[PDB]
RNA sequence: UGUACAACGGGGUAUUGUAAGCAGUAGAGUAGCCUUGUUGUUACGAUCUGCUGAGAUUAAGCCUUUGUUGUCUGAUUUG
RNA sequence: AUGUUACCGCAAUAGUAAUUGAACUUAGUACGAGAGGAACAGUUCAUUCGGAUAAUUGGUUUUUGCGGCUGUGCAUUGCCGCGAAGCUACCAUCCGCUGGAUUAUGGCUGAACGCCUCUAAGUCAGAAUCCAUGCUAGAACGCGGUGAU
């Protein structure tokens, strides 16, 4: 079972990271001791630029996609269907492709506007003289 | 009908086992003597399921359910959870509970109609009990004890409480239950009656050290003889 | 995580505040080492503050919170917020009716009665 | 024991397992090169243990397995003074790795190693076939001469290693004929070793004290991984298409594009080291021997730092796009 | 005189945590200017935001290299 | 050093062989009126020892790797944030409870002597004793096979 890092949002694995449990039984997994010591100092990941609290709070990547509707922890279990398994495998591969495509094309929106503002700003370095 | 049973040189029964009308949950640890003991009792009528809950032999305190539903905590792994879903039929509902505490057999005691809960449970689990189990929910302490399952054993036959329960408290609580109550000892003086024994509407299973007066109490209030 | 001479919390509702361990039951014998308690360990512990009836008397107590990161069998390193123990008999039958705070999974697997009085497991 | 250093860095096999002549003719050991260590998730199937049907995480050691090739045989006859080889038999075409092994100054030698031996197949084989029939006739026990495909390995030494292997199949004549067909051809461990095999490891440990021959026994093989598999790091649970190679590769070693053996526990010696994998000297039946393990997940992250991904596709999927 | 070696270069992996510099109305406020404001705006303004998981390290005992470039030799001993 | 050289080996010989406990089951049975309660096997962990090991956990030296601090030429690694690599650690992990013949000693059944007895027949345990097996080293003046000259 893959969990996220509490401080990175990075996938936590067996053997990887430290868990802290408060008195209210809330488990917090950290992928590394940088995350763990950052939590020890009571720091905000919204302050640290590299972690995904800042990046999903900032708008570098898209954060809501219609591809995200498929990944969710389900508390009611489903009986075993072998025939749904390969369809879910194809779904995971295809949806990860579509997510990377939408993320790259979302970054493709960012780089075009600097051309426009560089045009508008190098007009200011010409038209004054 | 009351059968003394032992698990790994321990008289505790509801710790390692979970008994409803329609199924039984057993641990995988130690030996198949305790499982064959229930096979002698229950047999082919209801499915008896070996399980762990987040890698535990302790499952009756971890789980709280009726004939219609079964509630499992957050830490239940989905391999175990899929094995429980493939194990138990469509008539039994299974759902993980996202809440602070994990132990459910201490915190929720129920039958097919009425559940007593931890009076300081969150409201979401108080929703989910009456949703899945289809039972009536009451915030209540048995003699001021906030763990309601280990200190009070329930079925649709009747109920059994620990001996520190006042008779005023027994009537106060049996008005909510509409099934009778007896202050009872189990396993030679152990007040923990919910983990010391399990019961459903045709069977009560307890430890070896549950004495014959205690067995007469259980056989009377849960009507083990027809 | 706790050697001999360690103050730990009291998570049952008996009335003690803190439990001071003076001996560890079932520890090895090596020169200059300390008998170290951990999760799922019954040790002799004395009550420092609380009711004086529980004070000035040692009691056996099982540790439910450790706060030092151990290696569980499934891959995880994890530790509680603090150190905590609950006092009981040598038979493992609890004194407290309800044990507050999170109780360790190995400790509740070890003792059936502690799990019978456990409210919060992990 | 007095701690004097090892004689050769390739440690000697002083004892081999017992000859069963009712089994087909097959090897008894192997020489590989240890790449490194990682961590494996699997389920424990041990009734009597509380950890039965429970996820365990286990340290393993992986040895790179290039396919080994047979170039000769050696028959030993019994004397009242001990074992003695009456002769050794070579094949004709031997690599520059092996001809390098005989030489100290290969870079400036005229490379004259087995020239006139190649004239012994210029004939019909009369002396050679006389010797094969002699080892059929005499020489009760048979050892084969094998060397590794060290050019298929990230080792900087182009000089491969030669070793003897006692051949515990049946029929000395069929043994030497088996080796006769297997001259200059290859043998993989898949025909020799298998899954769940309790093996012993013979290796020279890490010098710094150290550099001593050590035989650590009873290690269950966990994966006989094939070189052509791109799902080397995969399981029926771990459906990623990934190799056994770590993220960034094995530290100070390189990679494994070859076959490999992932075996339980630890092992004497370091990385880049020649290690003999021998099958057990007896049929262990301890239930630690009989266990048919079933893996779940393979760590393939970086040990060059605190790793946080398994595949780089996972890395790009989490981190998204970059400025570069 | 070769999948040869080596100096670079490149790619991979990991470390640290947004480089320098540009822009601002974002900035607690102080003066300044009138068009005395229903954000009127111009100067100082620790800092903040976007360019920017950016910038820096990366084997000295990490891995790889269809790219470049140079290289290949003397002294002693034996039948 | 034994014409040389190189590899693969053999083995005269030297040493070396893991301590202690409890968890299921055999069991709530044999047994015992009960009280209570076995053991041989078959599984599971612990202690201790020995040997390895860095995947991970933790410590540690050389870091002068990244970012940052405090100054007056300096801070005995100036400090700190976050980290490598190596060494090391039941602080982390893995593997190793090798088999027979025996001495003293403790016994059984059991006559010789109608009681009696470890002995006369036979036999159980038990020393660092002896052998086997495995491991480590290899006669530097032990040996063999094989290459080219
Ligand atoms: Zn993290």
């Amino acid at each position: 079972r893959i969990y996220q890092c509490h401080f990175c949002s990075s996938p936590c694995y067996p053997g990887h990271g430290i868990m802290f449990v408060r008195n209210d039984a809330k488990e917090f997994r950290f992928c590394r001791s940088k995350c763990h010591k950052a939590f020890k100092q009571r720091r905000n990941p919204r302050k640290l630029k590299w972690t995904k609290a800042f990046r999903k709070a900032a708008g570098k990547e898209l954060a809501v996609d219609s591809t995200l509707t498929f990944a969710q922890r389900r508390n009611v279990p489903v009986r075993y269907n072998r025939e749904l398994v390969a369809t879910t495998l194809k779904a995971m591969a295809r949806i990860e492709e579509i997510r990377q495509k939408r993320e790259r094309a979302f970054y493709k929106n960012r780089m075009r506007g600097n051309k426009e503002k560089d045009f508008l700003r190098d007009k200011k370095l010409v038209e004054s003289n | 009908m009351a059968t003394r049973t032992q698990f790994e040189n321990s008289n505790e029964i509801g710790v390692f086992s979970k008994l409803t009308n329609t199924y039984c949950l057993v641990a995988v640890g130690g030996s198949e003597n305790f499982y064959s003991a229930f096979e002698a009792e229950l047999g082919d009528a209801i499915p008896i399921v070996h399980t762990t809950i987040a890698g535990t032999r302790i499952i009756g305190r971890m789980t709280a359910g009726n004939r219609r539903g079964l509630l499992v905590p957050t830490q239940t792994t989905d391999q175990e959870l899929q094995h429980l879903r493939n194990s138990l039929p469509d008539s039994v509902k299974i759902q993980r509970v996202e809440e602070r505490l994990s132990a459910l057999g201490n915190v929720i005691c129920c039958n097919d109609y009425v559940a007593l809960v931890h009076p300081d449970i969150d409201r979401e689990t108080e929703e989910l009990i009456s949703d899945v189990l289809g039972v009536e929910v009451f915030r209540q302490t048995i003699s001021g004890n906030i763990l309601v399952g280990s200190y009070c054993s329930l079925s649709n036959q009747g109920g059994l409480v620990h001996p520190q329960t006042s008779v005023q408290d027994q009537e106060e609580l049996s008005s909510l239950l509409q099934v009778p109550l007896v202050a009872g000892t189990v396993n030679r003086g152990s007040s923990v009656v919910g983990a010391g024994m399990v019961v459903n509407d045709y069977l009560a299973v307890t430890g070896l050290d549950t004495t014959a007066p205690e067995l007469s109490v259980i056989e009377s209030i849960f009507r083990l003889q027809d | 995580g706790l050697p001999v001479g360690a103050i730990m919390n009291c998570a049952d509702n008996s009335g003690a505040r803190n439990l001071y361990i003076i001996a560890v039951k079932g520890s090895g014998s090596r020169l200059n080492r300390l008998p170290a308690a951990s999760l799922g360990d019954m040790v002799m512990a004395t009550v420092k503050k609380g009711k004086p009836e529980l004070r000035k008397k040692v009691m056996p107590a099982i540790v439910v919170r450790q706060a030092k990161s151990w290696r569980r069998r499934d891959g995880v390193f994890l530790y509680f917020e603090d150190n905590a123990g609950v006092i009981a008999n040598p038979k493992g039958e609890m004194k407290g009716s309800a044990i507050t705070g999170p109780v360790g999974k190995e400790c509740a697997d070890l003792w059936p009665r502690v799990a019978s009085n456990s409210g919060v497991v992990v | 024991l007095p701690r004097k250093r090892a004689a050769s860095i390739r440690a000697r096999v002083k004892a081999f397992p017992k000859d069963d002549r009712s089994k087909p003719v097959a090897l008894t050991s192997f020489l590989g090169y240890k790449a490194g260590m990682t961590t494996i998730v699997r389920d424990l199937d041990r009734p009597g243990s509380k950890f039965h049907k429970r996820e365990v995480v286990e340290a393993v050691t992986v040895v790179d397995t290039p396919p080994v090739v047979v170039v000769g045989v050696v028959g030993y006859v019994e004397t009242p003074r001990g074992l003695r080889s009456l002769t050794t038999v070579w094949a004709e075409h031997l690599s520059d790795e092996v001809k390098r092994r005989f030489y100290k100054n290969w870079y400036k030698s005229k490379k004259k190693a087995f020239t006139k031996y190649s004239a012994k197949y210029a004939q019909d084989g009369a002396g050679i076939e006389r010797e094969l029939a002699r080892i059929k006739k005499y020489a009760s026990v048979v050892r084969v001469l094998v060397h590794t495909q060290i050019r298929k390995t990230p080792l900087a030494q182009k000089k491969a290693h030669l070793a003897e292997i006692q051949l515990n199949g049946g029929s000395i004549s069929e043994k030497v004929d088996w080796a006769r067909e297997h001259f200059e051809k290859t043998v993989a461990v898949d025909s020799v070793f298998e899954q769940n095999e309790m093996i012993d490891a013979i290796a020279v440990t890490k010098g710094h004290r150290g550099y001593h021959s050590r035989t650590s026994i009873n290690h269950k093989i966990y994966r006989v991984g094939k070189g052509d598999d791109e799902a080397n790091g995969a399981t029926s649970f771990d459906r990623t298409k990934k190799t056994i190679t770590p993220m960034g590769g094995f530290v100070h070693y390189g990679e494994i594009k070859n076959d490999f053996i992932m075996v339980k526990g630890c092992i004497p010696g370091n990385r880049k080291r020649i290690v003999t994998l021998r099958k057990s000297l007896y049929t262990n039946t301890s239930r630690k021997a009989l266990e048919e393990v079933s893996l779940k997940w393979i760590d393939t992250a970086s040990k060059f730092g605190k790793g946080r991904f398994q595949t780089p596709a996972e890395k790009h999927a989490f981190m998204g796009t970059l400025k570069k």
